[PDB]
């Protein structure tokens, strides 16, 4: 779908600020210690939200996770994620262009409990696109 | 030395251990900065999947050092192996002659706690 | 019955397009490690949604099931998809003589955790029908 | 975000009362028989309560965590939210003029089930903030 | 004494362990109040995990001595052994010749009776 | 903490006719096969619903649970909460002055399936305080 | 005695650790009223916490009956260890020989059979 | 009290009636292999659903079961339930005298999946009544 | 009573034409490889939705399974419970006789999935009778 | 007749066991109806609680015969363990030279066929 | 054979167990159609339950031929054991010197392949 | 070399069963490009239905060759091993002297990296 591109685009968009971070796109990842706290985005969903009779506008998720090793404090991770990310997507005219209307749902944190190699923080807005 | 007439063969059999198993590793900053010791390094696999694919496959490294040259160790500093250089992430209670040293990679994450 | 003959008609639409992925029909399925990426079809639900004192009318959900080998790229599984997936029932002529209603539902993903061995992406679509 | 902040903020004006119970910030703990009873703070939720179209109106939760030793009874947990923590912070302008709007959720208690190893009690509000 | 052939056999081993292994116990408060009592110390290690996560580490002591000079000992009283200081939380029944004891660290907290 | 003085009252008063029963305050309870059928009190809840634009009025919940040896009848457990806390509750000056209002929620009993060491009945209440 | 060759070694044996291990204990009450068995009593630990904490400890005696002299023990009437008195819950099905008798403790509760 | 005497009415009610099946009453039950396809009665819920002020009127539930063998066709478990108790459960006057009012609400089976000693039929009852 | 009644009849209307399976009445099954793809039928709830001051017009639900070697596709399945028994169903002047008013509910699938024993159909049909 | 050169020896080893262990019995009814053969009998203890508490301590008969003999028995077939009566409720596959016939107490439950 | 010193060992094994354990087995259809391969049979037991009761006891029959023949089989084809017909539901991949084969029981179920 | 006493030996160990076990295998692609290194090459089974019936019976092979050759190995590239090609997708950390190479099959899906 317009999903590819879509993903693109909002990695592209990300990239321009300062790295530091991996910016492994869709579900593959695959860390281990070499590619430490990083960036991975996705997207699930996909129904058939109808809501007007001259196109399907479909709508789905986008679950964007910053993955940090051990059990750093989350001061770190409510830095990172204010800083390298929510300021920076919130204004991106060519993923306007893709879709209709972005809005955003939740943003929740977790952390291995068996030896607790990660610790993710998840951001997930919602998308309307027609296909 | 202690009324035990078994820690002292405990006590013996770790040294002997040490003395054919394990490796030299020095230690960096904390109250020992410095130090030398002798201990068994073994570093098992573990992996966690999290969510659809987030295979983070790494390593839980363990060292099993005598308690007595590693009294009041703290979390904070690091450590050497050699080469390489890790931090000690938690301490065991001791058996009866020692106790083990959990390690992660890397640099401490901050200190958190004030 | 009709579940048998829609799904050999949604079976040949898809075959009427190009090949390339194994067009395995009804339930058991059995890939081994010569039936990779691959296509199954199959309904749900079967209830006895009335709706009007004509007959039963009843409604059920179809799924279609597209599987690839362990960790490809969700993106490939997009364009896959879309290129070979999402249009061809667009419109097909025996859809509309053989059931009442056609809408979809849903597009979901899903893979193998535990030693990885296939991903799956479902279609879930909404089917009228009177039997 | 502003959580770290308002955190430390809010950290400050509890280690403004009386000391005798460490202050860990945020979330990876590891206490060690060496810190004992002692109280943590960190934040949850971070939705996006918009409720108008002038600012984000943020919402989140604010989880307080005091540890006691083991098996110690209730009673002293009552009387360590209402010496320590429950009063203290009825009126503090840090989070006056960080926040907008705060309320207390829920208060609960709950004690490790195998071995009895610590006994935590939950203090639970909700926080409206902008960023 | 023993009407099995066996109790007095399982109870002289059960001495003879404690004394070429165990170490001495120093029972405080209580009826015994101060005494002597020789012992098989152990400290298994246990983690738990509350929360998110939340790294509690902590032990479960145990003591395993004799039941004949455990008996009235109750819950509340606390021990000592050598240099670290204990409080008995539950007596094991008894095997034939002896029982475990689990310790806490510490005071015990409070009483809470009625 | 006003919940340790409602504690110590409530038992005061089901202290008040005849014993036969341990008095166990709060959680840690730890019965054993010495301190026969007893009895405990505690709280849970304590949530911050106002309903009323002055104050707090907190409201929390109430268990009594009285513990028999393994597997006595159910008659017996009806005649000992009939006979021992039902009636004595019924009014109570100093608890009706120290709470706002009261009412009953519910009866019921518990059991230890495997083994099979202890028998609970547990009355559970509803309190409405203010602090 | 029975087409065995096997059972009647086997209840030789149970026989020979039935003597030379136990005790013997009186019953009381019961179609054998006053009555002594030998048979060995063990009395394994078991717990349980309800909540999070309301430990409840406790003990699952059993004793290694044999079916030929401990027929029809029923389950109402008591059972004295000693100088303690436990009471009969479950009876085990023989296994040639003999069989296992559960005990509680104290008197059974009520019989509440209508 | 109420429950005790509800009981022994309805153990009277089922014993004047042709016998053949044991009347053990209570929770512990416990059976063997001896007093085999037998009849119990007991009773939870006890609630405080008000229906007035004048009257407290709680509600609860009881349960009767019947345990017959293991794999027996449901025909003899049908047969007994709609022979045996449910025609003497059409009326008794001392259970109404005793409660207000008295309902009926399910029916239903089971029986030992693993193992497989036995096949239980219960039925559940709604009373409400004032104590 | 008339669940035996009604499982007769329904049984008695299964076996007027051809057989080709087993005809396990009741429930308890047990089947072995020797009366291999067979039809059960059972009942469960057995409701008391009244819905009128003249009787107790009670209402169950009937299962009718069906069950076929272990991963047969679902091709023989939808021809058995389209053919076989789906039509001579839908009229039984002695159902009707005994039933007051006969609903469809529902149909279903499923597959054993450890070691594949079995794949099974259910036809579950909601009745409302009066006893 | 057996082409494995172990087939023979197991079929021996079965027969041998067998006469040693286990006693025989007598079949009630069925193909074979009066029949008497020899097995293995056992007794496993199982426990079950259904609801609340409604143990139902029991045991699961198991003969584990000779095949050959047991041939055409189905389901509803009876018999008697000497005095002690049962059934067969289920017979294990083959393992090569003997099957496990599983049984229950009494007489079996109706049949409800067809 | 190979660049193992250990696969022609393991091979020699294989054969000899073959030839010792085991019996031989006409293949029907497939491209071996008529042939026979020795294979060493087991029938183990596995039962289900689905509803409440619905025990569908059966068996789960292996053979466990060597690798090598194995080869251009698939799964729709079927076999004959002596007396009785099996057909091939899973085969195995070969550990080092053969594979399992594992059976359904009867025609083997339709094709649905496309 | 090794600073253990104990190291060596293992190394010996390694090379011994090595060369006593396994096969030679030529790694392709990858910074290695045409190079040949012989392993220990298992792969057991692995069995998941995904829905009612999806059966995907596969493999999983593992290689677990020492750790001189094996590093700057990456994830990406591919390997043959006799006739037939696989691909590294996962390395475990070292033992001591070597490490387990996980290998699937066909070519590597893609590589995502950014």
């Amino acid at each position: 779908m317009k999903h590819t591109e879509l993903r693109a685009a909002v990695l592209d968009a990300l990239e321009k600020h300062d790295t530091g971070a991996t910016f492994f796109d869709g579900r593959p990842a695959v860390f281990d210690e070499a590619d430490f706290p990083a960036v991975a985005v996705y997207l699930t969903g996909a129904e058939y939200t109808g809501e007007e009779l001259d196109s399907d506008t479909w709508q789905a998720e986008l679950h964007i996770e910053v993955f940090l090793p051990a059990q750093v404090p989350d001061s770190e991770l409510d830095a990172w994620m204010e800083s390298r990310i929510y300021p920076v997507m919130s204004d991106i005219p060519a993923l306007s262009d893709l879709i209709t209307s972005m809005v955003a749902s939740g943003y929740d944190y977790r952390r291995d409990d068996d030896a607790g190699l990660w610790s993710s923080a998840d951001l997930t807005y919602v998308i309307t696109y027609e296909m | 030395d202690f009324d035990n007439l078994f820690d002292a063969a405990i006590a013996r059999a770790d040294e002997t251990i040490r003395g054919y198993m394990g490796t030299s590793a020095t230690i960096t900053s904390g109250e020992q900065s410095g130090a030398v010791i002798r201990g068994v390094f073994d570093d098992p696999e573990n992996i966690s999947y999290a969510g659809q694919g987030v295979r983070v496959e790494g390593s839980s490294p363990s060292l099993f050092v005598r308690t007595d040259e590693v009294r009041q160790l703290r979390r904070g500093d690091t450590l050497t192996i050699g080469e390489e250089n890790f931090w000690v992430d938690r301490v065991s209670p001791d058996d009866g002659g020692s106790c083990h040293l959990w390690l992660g990679r890397g640099v401490p994450p901050a200190v958190n706690r004030r």
